């Protein structure tokens, strides 16, 4: 039974009550317990926002701290066209693009070992990835020190101030926060 | 498109209309 | 199966290989399909329209050809003369005759024409021992019909002219004197047109097993048949593709075959148990559906009482000297021929002494029965005895002027109560007495009905006799209820209400007014001694002749269906088996790599395929030894018997397939045949 | 590593057994038609007011209801995106979508397959997100969930005619169970990272001199509600790894635990409703030690990874190529396993760029036809449906009758199962098949060899089954593709939902009958193997040569 009444104040009840008063009842409670969270997150160095704590940019100084690569539509780490690159194993477009990879990290790298981190030459799933481990963070002191003229311990002790372990280890991994390592990184240096 | 692939296909239907109308007259068949 | 059985078979198979006739087969009409494809590509390759071998493809089309032919074979002798026949009425409707009669009356001649000639209105003329020829009503005349096949009882009937008995039926063989007949029907609706036309036109239903597996079937042939079809498409992506003859072998290289002959395989080792237990079966199906039946319908006389109502026991007048009344009806009824005569001869021979009197060389003079005073007997020196029913003898008693007794009124009631058929002896006058003809029961029946009544089974008991005897003949034999007056089409319609309802029903008759119910029951039994249109209507026929051959029957079919369910899982599982033993060797060609999942090493992707056609015929052919062995019958849980099946069979079932495919391949790469 | 995988796997099956043990209760009230504790005053005056007074249904009026609700959903939907330039709540004056993808949105957001063809962040408008994609979440997810209501009161109604009201059994599941439970979630989520607001797009000036957009949407309430029903339909282009929807690793597991919380429930729920609690615990074993073994694969086939990492410089061999660096490789492979065995289709990882073995095994459990722990209310009737099959098998192979919870299977259920099992098979096959041979169709693989053909199979595949996920490398945005799978959802959905209601029908006359030598227990480890068994072996049976020229192929290549 399809009748017209009981069947059209169905879907029009639930219409209403899952499309306007369950959204609105969300971002009301939201914004009130958690506005900070809810709004973006955002960094702000007085009027200007300088991203959000959880996007990750495009670092290529010589003085900071790189993440991975991003594979985005129109540039690298681009928020409006997210989605990472889907090359399989086989495709040999892969191995064209991380030999390239590793060549230019051992370039840019010269002081550290010669086993370049997985991280670091492969691309994330959102290609707006802001994290990466402790050991792939660690492994690029060397190029930060010379350029910054800091020491291994300064550097190692504010990469793990923004060093971020889940509940239980084995849920997640540990990981940095890249952007706000690198604006704690030019705040040290005025 | 062409003659092999389009008789294939053909056949196939039929086979498959002709599975289906067992299936569903058992007794008969 | 006798030599005529094989041949017949066997032109019922080639007979049957037209495709109107194979379509009502899907996995075995597929075969078909495949065989004519695969003749026709090597008929193309031959003539040199196509490229390739045509020597590969022509011995896969004649191993399809050969597996096509065995299973339509064995469906052959399994179900091939499993239908109700007519061919018995049908007969006796062609071969009849009759003699039309100018000037009705009866001093006229007599023009011998068929039977199809006549119509309504004319007046036909019958005398002793022709067949009547179709309905009509008597108008002058009177004789004794034999109405045996409408009613059963085998007693003739007095038809006459002027009263109620005045309506004969064509087929029922006059007995007395002569009739004049007028037809009543058209040729074209007589009563035994209607029987013929039940007789063949009811169909016998498919069993429940019969369906299930027949679904899995075609479940199965569906899944197949969309696999190795796109096949083609993904394969010929990669570059280079997958040939057509070995896309049509391999499609009937994988269907189940052995699924499909299982039905014949249980249906020949069925009928060969139930020849083994002295009944001689003709339908492989009936004997699961005597596994479980739910009902048993059987007929009075001829199926449970003997079926000729033999002598019982004498009853005399006051101080008639009950000696004088044995004595009277030996002598009477001495030059009668019936059986009923001589059981009364019989009777009065061994309860009292009279071996001197009987002899035919004597003057006496023989009253045969005269349809005209209705009592047959006998006249000696100065004597005169008569045998008669109670009214024929009331009118010749007051014809002569003696005065009827009254004794006789009460004691001929009494008899008749009692369930018999009660006669009276006249020594001239002054009635001597009754002589009840009761009918008697076959055997140790009542024993066999609790027994069937213990397994489940519930015991109705048609007949076309009349209550009184029905109900008395109920209670001694020990069934649950009784119909008694049912004509044919009733039968019909009580069998086909008890099998509306899901049941299955198993009739056991053995007379000519059964032969349309026992054309449409599941499991229909006619005793040996019945006419032969009831052993044709039948599906098996009972050597012993005894109701109860019902419970021996149904153990045979709870055996046999023990083996119908280890046969189906091994079946199953070679089919799931050969499936994986056959199609990695369709990937060879499109990418090397694949070479990894052929893990038997066959030689070739058409070797693989010759293999996997010759096993299958070979695993068809060989299926029947299987099931003629048998099982071992232990009474098992469900868990403790499905655990059983899969470990004995299921895993035989998985472990032939490889074996057996290997070792085909591994003759034709030893014979050189590739 | 394999102590974290165990561990893993041991607590994330630990605590949705303890969640989902007493939501089971709460369902069994449900499906007995009894009111939850508090809601019995509001559901008389909210059912006076809608006008549904209690009146029973048979199954045709069940089924109609059903499938009108899904009718009209599905015209409102495809009107409402064909025409976004004229609604409120658009900050950015995007226009109105295709017309061919409209229909395929609006047919995969209606059949709870939520197939994404587009890019939410330049596409959709915070209205169709809000009041168009969301209330289709909320309503298929309940249409799900009432038809698996009416086949178990099907199965434990004696000699009836009725299923029981469906605008009753649509609005009590919604209102008292998909809502508040969403609230808490997306509660839950927003104060871990998650976004919640209305707001414009906000312009970034980077750290450096380059600049960002990024988008704003009201993303929490959808990430809520898509993971509780098992609809998988992100709001932004990649589905479930962007920063703002999956925040931090607590979100991950908790999206982990929403997936596969109703559908455990629904057997806990269909356990209690018979009073025989085996029944249930049956279903969760055999569906557990399928998940158990394919996340064990899953797992090693990842952690060996790509063989070429290693020799071109890198430190190890771990596929890290389509995985955020916030989860793990091991939490990566366990949520593939998890979303495409749940028919959510909800990724947190590229399946493109898994490796052979890695990508085959998700495919392969999307393909026997999502039994295993399957989508909200979709995965226990088809399972349901598995079962009857193995049952009518086991009989046949002991020569006995069929019989399931006492009530005896005719041939018309045995014809109405096979249809039911043998309709998704059809539509994947024929599609791909119809795909690999039109230029159109196999112009949008990304990957040259078997991984294209895999990325074909695996497209059809999901919408066939209305999971989702995709191997996002198939460029599917054209008539062609938009036409293809609309219609392979559409049929998928409806021609299976369509046979459960028939049986339901049949089954709900009859009446349970006694024990007997033909009843063979459909508990303990012999039934528990005998469903395995035809569910493994229905799927390779159909799916082994399409699998060897793809997945296999590449592998062994
Ligand atoms: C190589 C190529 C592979 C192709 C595979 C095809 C194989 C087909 C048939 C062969 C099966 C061989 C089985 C041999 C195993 C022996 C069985 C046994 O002994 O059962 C052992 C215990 C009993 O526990 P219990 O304490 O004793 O009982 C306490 C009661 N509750 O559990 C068990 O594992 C039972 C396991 C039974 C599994 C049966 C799976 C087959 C199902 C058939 C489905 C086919 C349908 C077609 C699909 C459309
Ligand atoms: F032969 Be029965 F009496 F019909
Ligand atoms: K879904
Ligand atoms: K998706
Ligand atoms: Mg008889």
């Amino acid at each position: 039974m399809s009748g017209l009444r009981p069947a059209l104040s169905t879907f029009i009840f639930l219409l209403l009550i899952t499309g306007g008063v369950y959204p609105l009842l969300t971002t009301v409670l939201g914004q009130w317990w958690f506005p900070w969270q809810a709004n973006g997150s955002l960094i702000r160095e007085g009027d200007t926002v300088r991203g959000s704590a959880l996007i990750g940019q495009n670092f290529t100084g010589n003085g900071y701290f790189h993440g991975r690569p991003s594979a985005t539509a129109e540039m690298p780490y681009n928020p409006q066209a997210s989605g990472g690159s889907n090359l399989a194993v086989s495709n040999p477009e892969l191995d064209k693009l991380i030999a390239a990879r590793v060549a230019a990290l051992r370039a840019a790298n010269p002081d550290a070992s010669a086993s370049v981190p997985v991280e670091l030459v492969t691309a994330s799933a959102s290609g707006l990835d802001n994290n990466i481990t402790p050991q792939a963070a660690a492994w690029q002191i060397p190029r930060v020190a010379k350029a910054r003229n800091l020491s291994v311990e300064q550097l190692t002790q504010l990469i793990a101030k923004y060093s971020q372990q889940p509940l239980v280890k084995y849920i997640g991994q540990p990981v940095v926060n890249i952007v706000e390592l690198n604006l704690a990184l030019d705040k040290l240096d005025e | 498109m062409s003659a092999g692939v389009i008789t294939g296909v053909l056949l196939v239907f039929l086979l498959l209309g002709y599975l289906v109308y067992a299936l569903i007259n058992a007794e008969a068949f | 199966f006798e030599p005529t059985l094989v041949v017949q078979a066997l032109k019922e198979a080639v007979k049957k290989l037209n495709p109107q006739a194979q379509w009502r087969n899907p996995v075995m009409f597929i075969v078909w399909i495949g065989s004519l494809l695969t003749t026709c590509i090597s008929i193309a390759m031959a003539s040199g329209a196509m490229p390739g071998n045509a020597l590969f493809s022509a011995a896969i089309s004649g191993w399809l050809w050969i597996t096509v032919l065995f299973a339509n074979f064995a469906e052959a002798l399994a179900e091939g003369r499993s239908k109700a026949q007519a061919n018995s009425l049908k007969g006796v409707k062609k071969t009849a005759f009759a003699r039309k009669l100018r000037e009705p009356k009866y001093g006229a001649a007599a023009d011998k024409v068929p039977a199809d000639q006549l119509r309504k209105g004319d007046i036909v003329l019958v005398e002793a021992g022709d067949i009547i020829p179709c309905d009509g009503e008597v108008i002058e005349g009177g004789a004794s019909v034999d109405e045996s096949a409408i009613t059963g009882e085998a007693a003739p009937v007095i038809r006459e002219s002027g009263g109620d008995f005045a309506s004969v039926t064509g087929g029922t063989r006059i007995l007395s004197d002569w009739l004049v007949i007028e037809c009543s029907v058209n040729p074209g609706e007589t009563f035994l047109d209607r029987m013929i036309a039940m007789v063949e036109g009811a169909q016998r239903r498919k069993t429940p097993n019969e369906i299930a597996l027949t679904i899995l079937l075609i479940a199965l042939t569906i899944v197949f048949l969309l696999a190795t079809a796109t096949l083609w498409p993904f394969s010929a992506w990669g570059g280079n593709a997958v040939s057509v003859t070995v896309l049509v072998a391999l499609l009937v290289c994988l269907i189940p075959t052995t699924i499909g002959g299982l039905l014949s395989a249980i249906g020949v080792a069925g009928m060969s148990r139930m020849l083994g237990a002295n009944v001689i079966a003709t339908s492989g199906r009936a004997v699961e559906a005597a596994g479980d039946v739910d009902v048993l319908l059987l007929d009075k006389t001829g199926t449970i009482t003997l079926g000729n109502r033999q002598a019982s026991e004498f009853i005399p007048a006051q101080g008639v000297d009950e000696k004088t009344l044995a004595d009277a009806a030996q002598l009477a009824s001495l030059a009668d021929e019936t059986p009923e005569g001589r059981s009364i001869v019989i009777l009065a021979k061994q309860r009292f002494n009279l071996r001197e009197r009987d002899v035919q060389s004597l003057h006496a003079t023989f009253v045969p029965f005269t349809a005209q005073s209705r009592m047959s007997g006998i006249n000696i020196d100065n004597r005169m005895i008569r045998k008669g029913s109670v009214d024929a003898i009331r009118r010749h008693v007051e014809a002569n002027g003696g005065h009827f007794p009254t004794d006789v009124d009460q004691k001929v009631d009494q008899v008749a109560r009692q369930g018999a058929t009660p006669l009276v002896v006249v020594e001239g006058s002054r009635v001597l007495g009754v002589i009840a003809l009761k009918d008697i029961v076959k055997g140790g029946i009542k024993e066999r009905f609790a027994q069937l009544r213990k397994m489940g089974i519930k015991t109705v008991m048609i007949t076309g006799d009349n209550r009184l005897t029905a109900a008395a003949i109920a209670a001694e034999a020990g069934v649950d209820d009784f119909l008694a007056e049912a004509t044919p089409e009733a039968k019909l319609a009580l069998i086909r209400q008890y099998q509306a309802e899901g049941r299955l029903v198993a009739m056991t008759g053995d007379g000519t007014n059964d032969a349309p119910a026992l054309a449409q029951a599941d499991v229909a039994v006619a005793m040996n001694s019945g006419t032969q249109a009831a052993k044709e209507a039948g599906n098996m026929v009972d050597l012993d002749s005894n109701p109860t051959k019902l419970i021996e029957v149904v153990h045979i079919g709870k055996q046999m269906l023990m083996t119908r369910g280890s046969l189906t899982t091994f079946s199953i599982a070679n089919d799931v088996a050969k499936y994986f033993a056959i199609i990695p060797a369709a990937f060879a060609a499109t990418y090397p790599q694949l070479n990894a999942l052929n893990i038997m090493c066959l030689h070739s992707p058409d070797s693989a395929i010759l293999s996997a056609v010759i096993f299958n015929a070979l695993i068809i052919v060989f299926l029947i030894p299987l099931a003629l062995k048998g099982v071992s019958y232990k009474p098992l849980t469900a868990s403790a018997m499905l655990r059983r099946n899969l470990w004995i069979y299921g895993l035989g079932g998985l472990l032939v397939p490889f074996i057996g495919i290997k070792v085909i391949d591994l003759l034709l790469t030893v014979c050189g045949l590739v | 590593m394999a102590a974290q995988g165990f561990l893993l796997i041991a607590t994330f099956l630990l605590v949705l057994m303890v969640l989902a043990r007493p939501l089971g209760s709460g369902l069994a009230r449900l499906i007995n038609d009894i009111p939850l504790p508090g809601t019995t005053g509001v559901e008389r005056v909210l059912f006076r007011a809608l006008g549904v007074s209690d009146r029973e249904m048979n199954w045709k009026q069940y089924l109609c209801a059903i499938l009108g609700l899904n009718m009209l959903g599905l015209a409102v939907l495809f009107f409402m995106l064909l025409g976004q330039h004229y609604l409120p709540l658009n900050p950015q004056q995007l226009p109105g979508l295709s017309w061919d993808l409209a229909l395929n949105t609006a047919v995969s957001f209606v059949t709870n397959t939520n197939w994404r063809s587009y890019s939410g962040e330049t596409t959709l408008s915070y209205f169709s997100q809000m009041a168009g994609l969301t209330v289709q979440n909320f309503l298929s997810a309940a249409s799900g969930i009432a038809v698996i209501f009416a086949l178990i009161r099907a199965f434990t109604r004696q000699s009836m005619s009725t299923l029981g009201n469906a605008w009753v059994d649509l609005l009590r599941i919604t209102l008292w169970v998909l809502v508040p439970v969403a609230l808490l979630i997306a509660l839950f989520f927003i104060q871990q990272g998650a976004l919640q607001n209305f707001l414009p797009y906000q312009a970034v000036n980077t750290v450096e001199g380059a600049q960002q957009l990024l988008p704003m949407g009201p993303v929490a309430s959808q990430e809520a509600i898509k993971m509780l029903g098992t609809n998988g339909g992100g709001f932004f282009n990649a589905n479930s790894s962007h920063p703002f929807e999956n925040p931090t690793a607590l979100t991950n597991f908790v999206q982990m635990l929403a997936i596969f919380l109703i559908p455990t429930a629904l057997c806990f729920a269909f356990g209690e409703v018979m009073g025989d609690r085996r029944q249930g615990r049956m279903l969760l074993w055999a569906m557990s030690v399928i998940f158990v073994i394919c996340v064990g694969v899953v797992m090693w086939a990842e952690v060996q990874g790509n063989p070429h990492l290693l020799a071109l410089g890198t430190d190890s061999s771990i596929n890290m190529e389509g995985k955020e660096s916030r989860f793990g490789v091991l939490v990566s492979s366990l949520f593939a396993v998890v979303t495409t065995a749940a028919s959510c289709g909800a990724v947190i990882a590229m399946h493109d760029s898994f490796t052979a073995l890695g990508g085959m095994v998700p495919m392969w459990l999307m393909q026997i036809g999502e039994v295993v722990f399957g989508g909200v209310g979709s995965g226990l009737y088809g399972m349901m449906l598995f079962v009857l099959l193995a049952v009518f098998i086991a009989g046949l192979m002991i020569g006995r009758t069929p019989e399931y919870l006492g009530k005896k299977i005719d041939v018309r259920e045995m014809k109405l199962t096979a249809l039911a099992i043998l309709v998704t098979p059809t539509l994947v096959l024929m599609g791909a098949a119809l795909a690999m041979m039109t230029d159109a169709g196999r112009s949008a693989m990304l990957n040259p060899g078997p991984h294209g053909f895999s990325e074909v199979l695996y497209a059809v595949s999901s919408a066939a089954n209305n999971n989702g996920s995709a191997f996002a490398g198939l460029s599917a945005n054209s008539p062609f593709w938009n036409c293809l799978l609309a219609f392979c959802m559409f049929v998928g959905r409806f021609g299976v939902i369509i046979p459960v209601m028939a049986i339901a029908g049949s089954l709900v006359s009859k009446k349970s009958q006694a024990a007997s030598s033909g009843t063979l227990p459909t508990h303990g480890p012999l039934f528990v193997g005998l469903l395995i068994g035809t569910v493994l072996l229905v799927g390779a049976l159909t799916f082994i040569p399409a699998l060897a020229l793809g997945p296999v192929a590449e592998y062994l290549s």
